[PDB]
């Protein structure tokens, strides 16, 4: 039997998509397949996301796979919450409670300030991006007096904008009047090389620097000592290609010819693209045991239907949500567990160091425990 | 003829929704028929903005009904909703609520920034080392400025989120460890509520008067519970863009103290909060420019319909409404009122007050032009 | 009561005037609620009296 | 052959459970297992019996 | 050293609880949740009866 799911895909997003239709491929069997339903969307406006979400809705899916960011987290939680149909996304997780959401990315801020205290900084630059979010900063920011960190925030998401040379002045006197070179990158993992660009022409004695990358996918990008001056550089990541799970996909990956599979043929897969097949594999699980409703017509989904169609009564909605909950599977972002707010719990974090040989794993952090450990 | 406003309401606003009602009632009861071209009605819906969902919903409610503009409040959580789907339907929505961080189109803010004011005065002040207490409630435009000025001024600025503390011996530790830094001198960008629970804590300490400098930065000045650290010795410095010697307040509060409790709630037990006074500028503002469209004989129609509808198509007299709103030039309640392409207030006027043991004054004013002038 | 209920409804819109029928209860299961946007209007207009 | 249908009530509202019950209901069952609280044992009592 | 009195209606020794006991926690977590990271509450043994 067939399940029907939406799947809202931003633009950009091709690497993440060919990794749902390749877990789409893996995880069906003869017996049971998920039958999505793709809309393609500008994330960051919200009439826009909205109108998928209502759409996805009216055509009446058992789940919706898809992405938010911080402009329209509100409209996912609120609708999901309201209509009672589960979202499950790779997306940042949300810091307060919101139910009928399955987060599939681990929290980073634990692991973030655990490595802070690892390397016993005192004094560190913090640079973020504001259109990203500001949680993971602020979580810094509140553990700073308690630890004693003297932290230079600078917003990097104006290094662009007309905000450029106020952004320009920040690290110019965070790095040359302060002789900073402790500095902490929070941002898009596409987006490191060109703010460290900036840093090197900006800062000296550069070989000095040590960075860490807050982001989840540490080698999700070249990591070139030379592109980064020479300095230490230290990060995160949550897909283990020494995992036997994870050298047979990328095994696999490595040969999907690219043209058809965009951002496939790589040696490795983005964390967020990884957290996507991930999903298919928990919506399956989830799904295979529902009970199978009547085989009924898929027809064009009406976005105003959010607002003439009554919601799903919880009764019927949160056996799905509890469903996706209760799944227990190992994964490319390792083991996947949830608490009842589709958190996920239970998971490791490997902390990584950029070597001479490459990037290596010296440790991990578990969400168990919450403190690095040396490997 | 007839011009239909909607009218987006929140928890906590009922003294705004009293001045609106009157405010408009003001408008359609003037006696002169030159003031008075068309009579103004709305329809005014109450949410909760806990949830995206319900947002979108009593927006769209209102929008099928064929308003001309709306007026309403957003908070953190609903604003992009709000905004995105203003944006995407050419729609004005006229506000009381903090500016945005970014610019966006088709919001019209009648509350002035207020951090071109507090910059100016730690200049005036010579801070150079001082605490900043901080919600983001009103976005993270101060934050990201006062941390880049500590940056190009080589400040010494100890910053705290405490926008999310519920245990008030948070606030004592804080406070305490500042005191082992010397710290004298505050400033404080929180809601007027959580001002008022650190003043308090303030006091329930002792000794944190004299000798202090507490900055507070909120237009709600006079909503501040103030009065037992002042009888301490301490220095405080407010902000207000409401005059109580303007003739055109003293006018509105005459009559607005004579309303009865049942039609205008919250107009006897209450003092006016300067969100009711932008609340009451904001139909002059929607009044000045049907009075110019008409003028113009530029039409208006819509209809309007859903606002799902794809596409997706906005009316074309929405470039013209907004472009109407943002060109007036009207004196109110808050002064000169005049915005610039993105709906900001421009050539606003802020007044500075000043607390000392010496007495209670305004000490000077801040504009764009020339900054801050003292008397 | 009766004076609440005059004094809340005697401003509210006059929709059109419309056929009055026996009810039925199985409306609860079959039919939608009235919207929110729509009862609100009413609950209010009866707590502001 | 036994066979049964699943309802998940809140308890919270005498309107979810008597939605839960008529749905069941109309559905033709044979008996009803179930769980009442101090709020729902009323509503389903009485329209069971 | 408090005394405690208490009342129970599921004997663990009854051959049919012991049998159902040993089929219960062999079963999986994803088709029966609660069966093996909790003891069997007695409403469970009274929702088999």
């Amino acid at each position: 039997n067939s399940i029907q799911i939406g799947g809202l895909f931003p633009r950009g997003a091709d690497q993440e998509y060919s990794a749902f239709r390749v877990g789409m491929v893996q995880f069906s069997t003869s017996e049971f397949r998920l039958t999505p339903h793709i809309d393609n969307l500008e994330v960051a406006n919200s009439f826009a996301v909205t109108n998928a979400f209502c759409s996805q809705f009216s055509r009446g899916v058992y789940a919706i796979f898809g992405f938010y960011d911080k402009k329209s987290v509100n409209t996912i939680t609120s609708f999901c919450g309201t209509l009672h149909v589960s979202f499950i996304t790779p997306s940042f997780p949300t810091d307060g409670t919101h139910p009928f959401v399955i987060q599939m990315r681990p929290d980073l801020k634990g692991a973030l300030l655990s490595l802070i205290e690892y390397y016993q900084w005192d004094k560190f630059a913090y640079l973020y991006d504001s259109d990203r979010g500001l949680s993971t900063l602020q979580a810094v920011l509140d553990s700073a007096a308690e630890k004693k960190w003297q932290v230079t925030a600078i917003n990097v998401g104006n290094i662009n904008n007309d905000k450029k040379d106020e952004t320009y002045r920040s690290l110019f006197q965070d790095l040359e009047l302060k002789k900073e070179r402790r500095v902490i990158l929070d941002c898009e993992r596409d987006k490191v090389n060109d703010i460290v660009d900036q840093v090197i022409t900006i800062g000296k004695h550069v070989k000095g620097y040590h960075y860490i990358i807050a982001n989840l996918g540490f080698t999700d990008g070249d990591l070139l000592k030379i592109q980064f001056g020479g300095a230490n550089v230290s990060g995160f990541q949550i897909v283990d290609y020494d995992d036997s799970l994870v050298s047979k996909f990328i095994e696999r990956w490595s040969t999907l010819e690219e043209k058809e599979y965009p951002g496939a043929h790589t040696a490795t897969i983005k964390y967020t693209s990884a957290l996507t097949y991930d999903a298919v594999q928990v919506m399956t699980e989830a799904f295979r045991c529902l009970r199978k409703q009547r085989i009924e017509i898929s027809r064009r989904g009406n976005a105003g239907d959010c607002l003439a169609n009554p919601a799903v009564p919880w009764g019927q909605g949160v056996e799905i949500e509890r469903a996706l909950k209760q799944v227990q599977v190992e994964g490319l972002s390792g083991n996947i567990k949830f608490d009842q707010n589709g958190k996920r719990i239970n998971y490791t974090i490997n902390i990584m160091e950029l070597k001479t040989n490459g990037p290596r794993k010296i440790g991990y952090w578990s969400e168990v425990d919450k403190m690095v450990v040396t490997l | 003829n007839t011009i239909s406003i909607g009218g987006l309401f929140m928890r906590n606003t009922v003294q705004e929704h009293s001045a609106f009602r009157f405010a408009v009632q003001l408008y359609n009861t003037n006696q002169n028929t030159t003031e008075k071209p068309f009579h103004l009605n709305y329809h005014v819906d109450h949410l909760d903005s806990s949830n995206s969902f319900s947002v979108t919903n009593a927006f769209c409610s209102q929008f099928s009904r064929g308003v001309y503009a709306i007026f309403g409040f957003y908070d953190q959580m609903s604003m992009n909703t709000l905004t995105s789907f203003c944006g995407a339907l050419h729609t004005s929505f006229v506000t009381p609520s903090f500016p945005t961080d970014a610019d966006v189109q088709f919001v019209i803010q009648m509350r002035p920034a207020l951090k071109g004011a507090i910059l100016s005065l730690l200049s005036y002040y010579k801070w150079e080392k001082f605490v900043y207490l901080y919600d983001t409630e009103r976005g993270f435009s101060v934050l990201q400025a006062i941390m880049e000025a500590a940056v190009q001024n080589n400040w010494q600025v100890t910053a705290r989120s405490v926008g999310n503390i519920k245990d008030v011996q948070e606030f004592r530790r804080i406070i305490e460890e500042m005191d082992r830094r010397q710290e004298k001198r505050y400033l404080i960008d929180c809601e007027v509520e959580r001002i008022n629970t650190i003043l308090e804590q303030v006091v329930i300490l002792g000794k944190h008067s004299r000798g202090y400098h507490y900055m507070l930065a909120n237009l709600g000045f006079t909503d501040i519970l103030l009065e037992r650290v002042m009888h301490g010795g301490a220095n405080i410095t407010g902000f207000q863009i409401v005059n109580n010697e303007n003739p055109m307040v003293q006018q509105f509060i005459q009559r607005w103290v004579r309303l009865d409790e049942c039609e205008f709630p919250e107009a006897k037990n209450a003092p006016l909060k300067y969100t009711s006074a932008l609340t009451h500028d904001a139909i002059l503002v929607i009044a000045e420019a049907f009075r110019y469209l008409r003028r113009q004989r530029v039409d208006v129609s819509r209809s309007a319909g859903d606002c799902l509808a794809n596409p997706a198509v906005p009316w074309s007299q929405g470039i013209d409404i907004e472009r109407a709103l943002k060109m007036v030039q009207v004196q109110g309640m808050t002064g000169n009122i005049q915005f610039d392409t993105y709906g900001r207030r421009t050539n606003y006027t802020i007044d500075v007050y000043e607390m000392k043991v010496s007495g209670s004054r305004k000490a000077g004013y801040w504009n764009e032009y020339e900054r801050f002038v003292p008397f």
